[PDB]
């Protein structure tokens, strides 16, 4: 139902300062008012993170997603390694009533995209859905920023979600905040690269790696993370 | 024993130090979450209409918590048949994916349903693997998938070029050559249709009833297991050494209410060095506490063999509760120290000959 888009939309791939951002609680563990180290995936401090202003990106180990969004434009994520029913791949939809998870062998056009009537239905982001695996259905996830962290690890999909409400322009706000751990999916897919879906009327998101290294965090008396240093930056740290 | 230890016949006034006491566990409780999420086996039991033979209905199941107990009792239920797993270990073995095919047949034939097992349905509906590893389960449907007047409805494939696969469904309906001449769609001299319609009559008798049987098939792949058994769980007791299960969570200790507040994505707690000090009861969802079981060293007080004989014992670091021949004795003392069982407490002062601790020592008279 979707064909080559011309509009080809130019979203300007800047670099900006990723601060102290991207923490997440590592396990499910209750600490109180101690320091804990631990070594694990991590978004470094202070480094290059991708804003744009729909292309392919890989998925390398995992991903830290932003987005300072008003009005709910994105809608959803793509997963696997060619996004082809050739393949066994994986997609995310958010509308307005309950998300939607699915793992199939879906095959998708060029630009995949979801697209809005003004009445508000449309939906012609793939083609054609053959070969099902796995299915499930949970709660909708949403001046206002979400943030998500997602991993792959031993055919367990997390997810780690914060949203927060924000006052500044452009950049990301110089502030710390952990991110608790949303879902976990019991599925094995080999993802490579990724995705991500847009609300079209019938745009500025930031895109981070990471990387395995040292972490000292500190509890508080009720057991939230409140503060964070990183291991191998400077000689103080 | 404080004899034994010093290997002497004779023993000097003082304090000597003897085996170790220690609390034992009284019993187990085990907890797991509440079971819910029951697996919907009854709309491919008591569906109302089964599909052909040659059709039979294939449905995938996961992401359940399947009772296999009910079906095990279920009396209903005459064929039960299967020897690639025990039925009674169903609960305990967990499994993904579970298939099942499901349709009505002739009594006569429930036979052909089985590993390594030929027939007229066998080898043309539905063909079974060698190694099977499930379970087929087929009851009489005499007085609901027959017709007074005649059930035409069931249809089998009677006619096939060639065999059937194991785990194959051929639906297929085209006319059999079975001469040397082609039929060109024309029932004539070596042509026969390969679909014969059943005759299920309420007079019929035993083997010619409708019967309708169900397999099931237990996989597992690479990907994690979901579908099996609920798991039960005991009671919650409290204040007493035990050992717990909790949610897999094992060890010994003493369990006891809480005011620790868990962010509610938690499941339990520890302080220093990998020591777990609070859990979460997957039922309840509340903190309890846990601390381990009391122990320590046993010492003995005695005035000297050569003046006396009578001695005193002392549990040190000991609450003055799980005391228990000398389980009694005489009155019993509790002090910074322990717990001190054969003597008696005074309230005067004295110059200190055999010191105890905590400030306090103690002499003989008694
Ligand atoms: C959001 O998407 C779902 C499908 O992804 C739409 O339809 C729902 O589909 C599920 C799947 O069987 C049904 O159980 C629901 O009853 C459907 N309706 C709902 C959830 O309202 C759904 O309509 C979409 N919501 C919109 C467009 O607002
Ligand atoms: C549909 O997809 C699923 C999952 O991708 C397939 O199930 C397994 O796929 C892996 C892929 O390497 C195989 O190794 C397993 O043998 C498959 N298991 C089963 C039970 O099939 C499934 O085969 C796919 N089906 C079709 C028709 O493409
Ligand atoms: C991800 O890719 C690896 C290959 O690098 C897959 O491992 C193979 O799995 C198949 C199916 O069991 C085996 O026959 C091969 O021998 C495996 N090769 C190696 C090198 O291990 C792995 O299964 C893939 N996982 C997913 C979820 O797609
Ligand atoms: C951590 O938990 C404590 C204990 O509940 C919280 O302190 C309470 O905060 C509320 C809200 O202001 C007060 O009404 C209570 O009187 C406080 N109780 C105590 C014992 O201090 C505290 O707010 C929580 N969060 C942080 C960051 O400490
Ligand atoms: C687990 O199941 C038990 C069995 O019903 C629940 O115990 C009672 O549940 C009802 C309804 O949910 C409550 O009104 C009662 O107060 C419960 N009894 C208690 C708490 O002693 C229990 O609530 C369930 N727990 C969870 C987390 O689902
Ligand atoms: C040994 O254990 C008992 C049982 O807990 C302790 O007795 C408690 O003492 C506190 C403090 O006075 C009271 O609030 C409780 O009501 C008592 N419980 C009972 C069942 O009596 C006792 O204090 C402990 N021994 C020592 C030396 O502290
Ligand atoms: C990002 O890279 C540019 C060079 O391409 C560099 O000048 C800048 O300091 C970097 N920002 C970081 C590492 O935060
Ligand atoms: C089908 O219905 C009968 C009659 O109530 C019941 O005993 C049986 O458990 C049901 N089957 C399943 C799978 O629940
Ligand atoms: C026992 O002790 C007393 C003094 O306490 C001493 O006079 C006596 O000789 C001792 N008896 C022995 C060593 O047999
Ligand atoms: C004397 O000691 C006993 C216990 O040894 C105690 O119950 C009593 O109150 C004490 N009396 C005085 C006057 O100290």
């Amino acid at each position: 139902q979707c064909v080559n888009l011309t509009t080809r939309t130019q979203l300007p791939p800047a670099y900006t300062n990723s601060f102290t951002r991207g923490v997440y609680y590592p396990d499910k563990v209750f600490r109180s008012s101690v320091l804990h180290s631990t070594q694990d995936l991590f978004l470094p401090f202070f480094s290059n993170v991708t804003w744009f202003h729909n292309p392919v990106l890989p998925f390398n180990d995992g991903v830290y997603f932003a987005s300072t969004e008003k009005s709910n434009i994105i809608r959803g994520w793509i997963f696997g390694t060619t996004l082809d029913s050739k393949t066994q791949s994986l997609l995310i939809v958010n509308n307005a009533t309950n998300v939607v998870i699915k793992v199939c062998e879906f095959q998708f056009c060029n630009d995949p995209f979801l697209d809005v009537y003004y009445m508000k239905s449309e939906f012609r982001v793939y083609s054609s859905a053959n070969n099902c695996t796995f299915e499930y259905v949970s709660q909708p996830f949403l001046k206002n920023l979400r943030e998500f962290v997602f991993k792959n690890i031993d055919g367990y999909f997390k997810i780690y979600s914060k949203h927060t409400p924000i006052n500044l322009v452009r950049d990301l706000p110089q502030g710390f905040s952990a991110l608790e751990p949303l879902v976990d999916l019991p599925i094995g897919i080999n993802i490579t690269r990724f995705q991500t879906l847009l609300a079209l009327h019938r745009a500025a998101y930031y895109v981070g790696y990471l990387q395995p290294r040292t972490f000292l965090l500190k509890y508080n008396e009720n057991g939230t993370i409140t503060d964070a240093v990183d291991c191998a930056l400077d000689p103080l740290s | 024993e404080t004899k034994c230890t010093l290997k002497s016949f004779t023993v000097e006034k003082g304090i000597y130090q003897t085996s170790n006491f220690r609390v034992q566990p009284t019993e187990s409780i085990v907890r797991f979450p509440n079971i819910t999420n029951l697996c919907p086996f009854g709309e491919v039991f008591n569906a109302t209409r089964f599909a052909s033979v040659y059709a039979w209905n294939r449905k995938r199941i996961s992401n359940c918590v399947a009772d296999y107990s009910v079906l095990y009792n279920s009396a209903s239920f005459s064929t039960f048949k299967c020897y690639g797993v025990s039925p009674t270990k169903l609960n305990d073995l967990c499994f993904t994916n579970v298939y099942a095919d499901s349709f009505v047949i002739r009594g006569d034939e429930v036979r052909q349903i089985a590993p390594g097992q030929t027939g007229k349905i066998a080898d043309y509906n539905y063909k079974l693997p060698d190694d099977f590893t499930g379970c087929v389960i087929a009851w009489n449907s005499n007085n609901l998938d027959s017709k007074v007047g005649g059930n035409y409805n069931y249809r089998y494939r009677l006619f096939r070029k060639s065999n059937l696969k194991p785990f194959e469904r051929d639906i297929s309906t085209e006319i059999y050559q079975a001469g040397s001449t082609p039929c060109n769609g024309v029932q004539g001299f070596n042509c026969y249709f390969p679909l014969q319609s059943y005759g299920f009559q309420p007079t019929n008798g035993v083997g010619y009833q409708p019967y309708r049987v169900v397999v099931l098939s237990f996989e597992l792949l690479h990907a994690p297991a979901t579908v099996c058994g609920p798991k039960k769980s005991t009671n919650l007791v409290k204040n007493k050494c035990v050992n717990f299960n909790f949610n897999g969570l094992t060890g010994t200790g003493v369990l006891t209410e809480s005011n620790k507040k868990f962010l509610p994505f938690q499941q339990f707690g520890r302080d220093i060095a990998d020591t777990t000090d609070a859990v979460r009861d997957p039922q309840t969802l509340e903190i309890l506490d846990i601390t381990p079981c009391s122990f320590g060293g046993v010492s003995v007080i005695t005035p000297g063999t050569n003046t006396s004989n009578q001695v005193a014992v002392l549990y040190q670091g000991v609450n003055c509760t799980e005391v228990p021949v000398y389980s009694t004795g005489s009155n019993v003392f509790q002090t910074r120290a322990g717990c001190l069982i054969g003597a008696e407490h005074v309230n005067n002062s004295y110059e200190c000959d055999i010191p105890i601790g905590a400030g306090i020592c103690a002499s003989y008279q008694s």
